[PDB]
């Protein structure tokens, strides 16, 4: 009972999640505010 | 009529074009660090030479002598001609005595400005990556350089829109 409901099932949840995590970064409106960022980080490189 | 040979200075003078502008902070110390590592590291061999007057004007198919004396009262006679012209041999001897020199020209920012003369020197080129960088680089110098940002920025990308070659 306890392995099927409830290690069993938690390991679904983790991998359902992280599939779900996965296909979210690569969204274009959260890819635009990522390469906003790769930028700006580029910038303090060369500004330093 | 072109000659096929004209006279340059044995050895290279060293010209150093800022990213925007020269006689302003931000190319100022962008300048004065690389001049400090060159009397440093090269001390005994290098000669650093500055001249405030001007350097564009140097021509050599325009007359015989314009203005030969000062006492003519010609046009050219009183005018900063003179000087320039006597400051072009200057950097002769300095080239003939094998001893490195430079320009520290406050005049001249682009390579070509400089490029027809019989000077012919070497061009460094200091450029910050991306105009993004440059407008926040004078943003830390103070509100002096805000008054005359705008026309900061003009000089830099007509000079980066420049050939490399």
């Amino acid at each position: 009972l306890i392995i099927i409901g409830s290690f069993f099932m938690l390991n679904l949840v983790l991998g359902v999640l992280s599939g779900e995590f996965a296909k979210e970064r690569e969204r274009v409106e959260n890819r635009r505010a990522f390469l906003k960022l790769r930028r700006q980080q580029q910038i303090e490189r060369e500004l330093n | 009529h072109v000659p096929p040979y004209d006279v340059v200075p044995s050895m290279r003078p060293v010209v150093l074009v800022g990213p925007s502008l020269k006689g302003y902070e931000v190319t100022d110390m962008m300048q004065k660090a690389l001049f400090d590592f060159l009397k440093h590291r090269f001390d005994g061999r290098i000669s650093i030479t500055r001249v405030t007057a001007d350097l564009s004007l140097a021509k050599r198919s325009v007359l015989n002598n314009p203005g030969k004396r000062t006492i003519i009262e010609r046009s050219s006679a009183r005018s900063s001609i003179a000087e320039v012209q006597s400051e072009i041999e200057r950097i002769f001897e300095l080239a003939k005595s094998l001893q490195l020199v430079v320009l520290d020209a406050d005049t001249i920012n682009h390579p070509a400005q400089l490029a027809k003369t019989s000077l012919a020197p070497i061009i460094v080129f200091v450029k910050v990556s991306s105009p993004k960088v440059l407008q926040r680089l004078i943003r830390s110098r103070g509100k002096s350089q805000m008054k005359h940002l705008t026309v900061q920025m003009m000089a830099y990308d007509k000079l980066v829109q420049c050939p490399p070659e």
